[PDB]
């Protein structure tokens, strides 16, 4: 800058930057389950 | 829905001054409405009229149900499941810690188990960085 217009640049410092890295979790079945079934119940009302 | 059970619940209300329409009169039959039906409440006058819907799905399932686990043994660094034994190839193969080129990283050494399958509960990562002339430089901590 001092080379072509006598004038020099002002100083800029950037200081250190600490970066978050977020906690992942990843999920391996351990194995299986299946739901036995207990009781099914539909109810179905029409009311006038 | 969850572990448990599943509920599936619809329900539709529906309001509407319909007292005029009940105030009618058949001819066919010289009789009314109201009178034709016998019924009086909300039909001899009219009301406002309500008609309500209820559907009501559910089903019971057991959480744990009929599950298939695969065998684990957990110790405090390190877990074995007991997988087929087969006995064609080596028996185990130990990997040495490595440094990395040109960086601090340190590979954890570790024990590959092939008749059981063992898994080790935590790796340790050593800490690294980047060295350059007044570039920003990441330095990285340990993580486990």
């Amino acid at each position: 800058a001092n080379k072509i217009a006598d004038f020099e640049l002002p100083t800029i410092i950037v200081p250190e930057q600490t970066i978050e890295i977020p906690s992942i979790k990843f999920s391996v079945p351990a194995g299986i389950v299946i739901p036995s079934f207990q009781a099914l119940t539909a109810r179905f009302e029409v009311d006038s | 829905n969850d572990q448990e059970k599943a509920h599936l619940d619809i329900a539709g209300s529906l309001e509407g001054h319909l007292r005029f329409l009940k105030n009618i009169i058949l001819p066919v039959y010289d009789k009314s409405l109201w009178d034709f039906l016998k019924l009086d409440v909300t039909t001899s006058i009219g009301r406002r009229q309500h008609l309500r819907v209820s559907t009501a799905f559910v089903y019971t399932k057991n959480p744990n149900g009929y599950s298939f686990s695969i065998p684990v043994k957990v110790l405090a660094d390190k877990f074995i499941i007991p997988g087929l034994k087969l006995n064609d190839l080596n028996s185990v193969l130990v990997m040495p810690t490595f440094h990395v080129p040109f960086t601090d990283l340190q590979v954890p050494s570790c024990k590959l188990d092939f008749r059981e399958i063992q898994i080790y509960k935590k790796l340790r990562t050593s800490s690294f960085a980047l060295n350059l002339p007044t570039l920003p430089e990441v330095k990285f901590p340990e993580v486990d």
